[PDB]
């Protein structure tokens, strides 16, 4: 299973329901209480986060996986002044 | 591991 | 044992998980829920070649060191039809700022608009 993410860019990126299951809002989209459209199943859409971004969280969504069961390394993603900012709102918009 | 919350804080509280 | 793949599209690129001893055949089932093609107008390609399904990661070439956490495979899907394509070129997002996926030199191509697909 995995679910697509768009950005508010165009860029598009898909993550395995459980690779995205790391978001905490994309897995309870994946059946959210909402309506069913004939076609748009298992996706995200995020209109304030652009390709970069989702895909710089999209990675812990990753690393945090198989990290989940580890608890001994642990590294930390790097962040500086041109990628970040807007994982401030977007990364927090996600869960962890 | 936690996710990008809170490395995305670090550069903020920190940078 | 284990191996990360990933699919690659322009501005699409889908992340695909699957055995190292699993089956390029079931790793095209991804394509057929995401592009819907099966293994027939579809093409993939591995490390700047084409991707074979008569071996499998890692007797085609992923095993545990070319997909993964830390380094994820990518293939090219392109589907050849009369006279189509759709890999070969992969359009990677927007990445001006970082992960710089090559060389990109980025010397001029904006304001000045290039042909344009439509």
């Amino acid at each position: 299973m995995y679910v697509k993410l768009i950005s508010s860019d165009g860029h598009e990126f898909i993550v395995k329901r459980e690779h995205a299951l790391t978001s905490g809002t994309i897995k309870a989209m994946l059946s959210g209480p909402g309506q069913f459209a004939e076609n748009e199943t298992n996706e995200v859409n995020f209109r304030e986060i652009p390709s970069h971004v989702l895909s710089k969280v999209c990675m812990y969504f990753t690393y945090k996986v198989r990290y989940t069961n580890s608890s001994t390394e642990i590294p930390e993603f790097p962040i500086a002044p041109e990628i970040a900012l807007e994982l401030l709102m977007a990364a927090n918009f996600l869960d962890c | 591991v936690a996710t990008l919350q809170h490395l995305c804080r670090k550069t903020v509280n920190g940078h | 044992m284990d191996v990360f793949l990933m699919i690659r599209r322009h501005k699409t690129t889908i992340f695909t998980d699957a055995k190292e001893s699993s089956t390029v055949f079931e790793l095209k089932r991804i394509v057929e829920g995401i592009l819907k093609r099966p293994p027939d107008e579809q093409r993939l390609y591995k490390d700047d070649q084409l991707l074979d399904d008569g071996k499998t990661l890692g007797e085609c070439g992923f095993t545990s060191q070319t997909a993964r956490p830390q380094a994820p495979a990518t293939v090219g899907l392109a589907f050849r039809a009369d006279d189509t394509f759709e890999a070969l070129c992969i359009e990677p997002f927007s990445s001006p700022p970082e992960l710089p996926d090559v060389m990109k030199p980025q010397d001029s191509g904006s304001s000045a608009n290039e042909q344009a697909v439509q």
